[PDB]
């Protein structure tokens, strides 16, 4: 009702998330937290909680997943690419548990998309899309299947987790994977495909 | 292949079985002090809150002891009970704690079906409390059904005090909908008023919200009263059909600006091949045809209904063999042009003389003779309870009977015998005999005088409820040599007829006559022309009431001229 | 007839030109239900208009009676100091001008919409002024056809099969319902011998089965006894209209009236 006590409350679910976003969310009661979030949204607070939400999965995202893959970046970088990929995947997974009244009541209503669909695309734009990661990666998945053309195995685990997530980011199909992997996918295998065709038909016969 | 059912159920009951006994019982749901053992695999199944809870991995999935607040210990009782048996017990004192908790722990089932429940149970006097219900709790269709149902009855509803605890969206968008059943503006300015002196401390700085949605400069039907009434016969329903349609919305005159009395006819023989028993209307005042979309299961045999505060109904009747008798009964939605059923009828019947008292409506004979005791049978339904009780059943067995209401008082009428039933009593009386025994006569009520004019020979004959006697009045004025029928109805504070006379060799005429009480004659009214009228048979009822022909419907289905006078 | 005489293929002339003159008369009462639509239409219209006339005369009437109330009792109201009292003529104000230019708008809305319905109506008016001489022309022709083509050995049935383009066991082909003896008369008029009809005699409660015996129609009333319907008495047994009225029918007793040996062969409406 009041004012202060809906702060209190909003306070109170901040702290829980961002506790989950921790990966310690073994002595936590979600009594409590559907609680208070079926209470603020019947208190005729829909958004704050959404915008909210926006902010502080964000917030969570550029901090800790820059710093982590780009710091990998030189290193095991598709490693814990995967690997903070799969963590946010089990975090929005538990905030959408969490949060589903509001899923089911709020979203409908002012046609914006659902938690998991916002965290996916927050983590598509400011996560991957973002200008110094995107270079990067697809840099390391052209030299890794180049390698891959001319005999140098590598782990197809790392690579088909890439492109799996990034099929997953696109919430409607190959959108995003036209764009991001498969235009430079398709001019690089055809520069390949022409290389390699003229250093085979020149000495090589049809045979 | 499909999945087993006698398997499905002998496992349902052998986990109803085994909760009785208290087996397996592996959470324990603490709600107020009150312990509940139960299943987590039942109540995940069901509630997709406790599938969330238990497949989260956290300590709700280990501690057996779930501490549930805000949750009553009866409505989870019922829940658990649908859980384990697959049944809802419903009832109008705890279906909205009922539905709060379902929307609590997403019961999908449980939640349409009290949905469903409530949009089948919006009266007259929780429409407020269930708009204010579906608003707090998001529910989009309560929603729009409770306001419609405002709209349809807000003079009789803003007097209570549900309105006025109401926030202030419910009010801006309630008095901004054009749908207001309202005669006049002023009516709509009071509501406005006693809502912002209900809470001035609060409301107080909503007074410029509350007088831009209430219409000032508007005008509706006021500025054709300050010019003049200069027009063709009684065309201020054409100016309601043209005015209204186009307006920016704002001066819009409301819904109840735009009813218009017509003569309501169903079960009129249409020329339609597919809808030969559809349902017309005609107003006195356009002078005008308007298409219904009265019968809700192509059904027939049903008699009609208005009361004095202009609602439309229709029961008993049978539907052709999939000709079955039914108990539905239907009430007309005059925004939407769509019956809406209602509780069934407990005795099937076929044209059930169906009439208004006390604001209750008593099903009167209307069924083959079956049965003493079994056939003479009388029933009301209740408008608010929902339900049909029964009553002291008809004197006698009787056929093609009438039935009136003259203050508050019950009639029926017969070949020559006349029983008159009393409510408070529930008992009836039999009156003063008529001279004549006639059938398929036609009955009106207007004021104390009781109007029995048929016979299949026309004679008119004046009962006096006052006086307890019957005097005649005249014949109607028709012709022997060809075929007469005709309908009494009261329009215009004025007792008519509507006479459908077919002659020798020639087609079906219309008219409609109107007759003086104290000089005793008949005078000629106005005559209907077939412009946009046709044949409807014989067998058709007739009864008057308010519509709104600007959204009712559109369809002449009858070219006006048709003279190929050439030659 | 373009001089033919083949009789057989100059009658497929005659329902050449049959169809053609056809065609013409639904599109004649057709284009007579525009012109009824077009007229109602317009009348609608020019009401809808005179009342949008009158609506913005007496919104003129409420200007003047705000400068009317400039002087009444505004006196009031604006030497105070206060802005919110006056909001219930300036603020009804502004609005009456908005409300004057939509609506202003909307009748330009309307007369648009009555020149496009007149365009729209006038552009097969002028084809009803081009058809219908040509519709008339091409029934004196059928006229004249009338005279010569038809009496070269065509019968009326075949006219009528060629403007068109047991039955005992259907009960409306005979059955008229409740037809007076002059229907029955009418409808049996220049009818074959056997050509009949079930009507309601005028007894009321009783039948009647008229039938061209001899180029005469003959209404024979239908009697009804416990046992059924039936003509005379002796055979008073008819179950219904139905099974042992096609009884009679095949039986044609004459016992009844000398002249009833006609067989009841045709329904009216075979």
């Amino acid at each position: 009702m009041d004012e202060k006590y809906v702060n209190s409350i909003w306070d109170l679910l901040k702290n829980a998330i961002q506790e989950i976003q921790r990966k310690n969310n073994s002595g936590l009661s979600f009594e409590e937290l559907y609680r208070n979030a079926y209470t603020m949204v019947l208190h005729k607070h829909g958004e704050k909680l959404y915008t909210g939400l926006r902010e502080v999965v964000t917030e969570h995202l550029i901090n800790k997943v820059r710093e982590d893959v780009l710091n990998s970046l030189n290193n095991n970088f598709l490693q814990t690419l995967n690997q903070a990929w799969n963590d946010h995947q089990t975090a929005m997974v538990m905030i959408r548990d969490i949060l589903m009244y509001m899923d089911r009541v709020y979203v409908q209503q002012n046609n914006v998309e659902n938690v998991y669909n916002l965290g996916l695309i927050i983590f598509r734009d400011q996560v991957v899309r973002y200008g110094c990661i995107r270079d990067h990666l697809r840099q390391t998945l052209l030299d890794m299947i180049a390698r891959e053309r001319k005999g140098e195995v590598v782990d197809r685990g790392a690579i088909r987790n890439a492109c799996q997530m990034l099929m997953i980011l696109g919430l409607e199909g190959r959108s995003v994977y036209e764009e991001d992997f498969e235009a430079p996918f398709l001019e690089m295998s055809a520069e390949f495909f022409q290389m390699e065709s003229q250093k085979f038909l020149a000495e090589n016969s049809a045979s | 292949r499909q999945i087993n059912t006698e398997y499905a159920v002998s496992l349902l009951e052998q986990l109803k079985l085994f909760y009785e006994q208290q087996l397996f019982t592996d959470i324990v749901l603490i709600v107020e002090g009150t312990e509940f053992p139960c299943h987590k695999m039942v109540l995940a199944t069901c509630s997709s809150y406790f599938r969330a809870m238990f497949m989260s991995g956290l300590s709700e999935s280990k501690q057996t002891h779930v501490h549930l607040r805000n949750v009553d210990a009866a409505t989870l009782q019922i829940i658990i009970t649908y859980a384990y048996t697959g049944n809802l017990a419903m009832n109008d004192s705890t279906v909205e704690q009922l539905y709060e908790t379902a929307c609590f722990l997403q019961v999908e089932d449980v939640l349409q079906r009290c949905r469903e429940y409530l949009i089948k149970k919006i009266n007259a006097e929780n429409c407020v409390r269930l708009l204010s219900f579906a608003d707090l709790f998001s529910c989009e269709e309560l929603k729009q059904s409770a306001k419609r149902m405002v709209e349809h009855k807000f003079t009789a509803v803003y007097h209570q005090d549900a309105f006025m605890q109401l926030s202030h969206d419910l009010l801006i968008d309630i008095l901004s909908s054009d749908n207001l059943n309202v005669e006049k503006e002023e009516t709509v300015r009071e509501a406005a008023m006693l809502w912002l002196e209900y809470n001035t401390e609060s409301r107080s700085q909503y007074l410029s919200s509350v007088l831009s949605q209430i219409r000032i400069d508007a005008l509706s039907e006021v500025t054709q009263r300050a010019w003049f009434q200069g027009l063709p016969p009684n065309d201020k329903s054409v100016v309601v059909q043209g005015l209204y349609k186009d307006m920016p919305k704002f001066f819009k005159p409301r819904l109840g600006m735009t009813k218009e009395e017509m003569m309501i006819f169903i079960e009129a023989s249409s020329e339609n091949p597919c809808s030969l028993y559809s349902s017309v209307c005609y107003s006195p005042q356009a002078e005008k045809v308007y298409k219904l979309c009265s019968p809700p299961a192509d059904l027939h045999k049903v008699g009609t209904v208005v009361t004095p505060d202009n609602d439309i109904y229709i029961a008993g009747g049978q539907v052709p063999l999939k000709f079955r008798t039914v108990n539905c009964f239907y009430w007309f939605d005059a925004q939407q042009n769509t019956w809406f059923p209602k509780t069934p009828m407990l005795f099937v019947r076929i044209k059930p003389s169906l009439v208004c008292c006390e604001g209750y409506i008593y099903a009167i004979g209307g069924d083959s003779v079956g049965g003493e005791l079994n056939r003479r049978t009388v029933e009301r339904y209740d408008t608010e309870k929902d339900e049909w009780t029964m009553v002291s059943p008809l004197p006698c067995a009787w056929q093609w009977s009438a039935a009136v209401v003259v203050h508050d008082c019950i009639y029926v009428m017969t070949l020559n015998l006349m029983y008159c039933y009393f409510p408070r009593s529930d008992s009836w009386v039999e009156m003063a005999m008529r001279q004549t025994s006639r059938s398929f006569a036609s009955a009106a009520a207007f004021g104390d005088k009781i109007f029995y004019i048929g016979g299949l020979s026309v004679t008119v004959e004046i009962y006096d409820v006052n006086k307890n006697e019957w005097k005649m009045a005249a014949n109607i004025p028709a012709k022997r040599y060809s075929d007469p029928c005709v309908r009494a109805v009261v329009i215009s504070n004025s007792l008519c007829v509507f006479m459908r006379e077919t002659h020798l060799n020639e087609r079906a005429k219309y008219v409609t006559y109107q007759y003086d009480l104290e000089l005793d004659r008949w005078s000629l009214r106005q005559h209907i022309s077939e412009r946009v009228l046709w044949d409807l048979g014989r067998d058709f009822r007739c009864t008057v009431g308010k519509l709104y022909p600007s959204c009712l419907e559109e369809s002449p289905w009858k070219p006006p001229t048709y003279l190929f006078s050439t030659d | 007839v373009v001089k033919e005489d083949n009789i057989e293929a100059v009658g497929k002339k005659l329902h050449e030109y049959n169809t053609q003159f056809q065609e013409k008369s639904r599109e004649y009462d057709r284009l007579y239900e525009e012109y009824t639509r077009t007229s109602q239409e317009i009348q609608m219209k020019r009401t809808a208009i005179e009342a949008f006339n009158e609506t913005i005369k007496i919104f003129e009437e409420q200007c003047q009676t705000q400068e009317r109330y400039s002087k009444e009792y505004i006196e009031k109201f604006k030497r105070e100091g206060n802005e919110k009292e006056i909001q219930r003529i300036m603020h009804n104000y502004d609005k009456l001008k908005s409300r004057i230019s939509e609506i202003i708008d909307s009748r330009r809305r309307l007369e648009e919409d009555l020149k496009k319905q007149a365009a729209e109506y006038r552009e097969i008016d002028k084809r009803m002024n081009s058809i219908k001489p040509d519709l008339i022309q091409l029934r004196k022709t059928r006229d004249q056809y009338l005279m010569w083509l038809t009496q070269k050995g065509v019968r009326q049935k075949k006219l009528n099969e060629w403007l068109g383009n047991l039955p005992h066991h259907d009960e409306k082909t005979w059955n008229v319902g409740s037809s007076n003896r002059n229907k029955a008369e009418n409808l049996l008029r220049g009818k074959r011998d056997g050509t009949f009809l079930v009507r309601e005699s005028s007894k009321q409660g009783c039948y009647a089965c008229s039938v061209v015996v001899d180029g005469e129609v003959k209404h024979c009333v239908i009697n009804k006894t416990a046992t059924g319907y039936g003509f005379a008495e002796p055979y008073n047994l008819y179950s219904s209209l139905k099974e042992l009225v096609l009884h009679y029918q095949h039986t044609s007793l004459v016992q009844h009236n000398d002249s009833l040996n006609v067989t009841l062969a045709y329904p009216v409406y075979a």
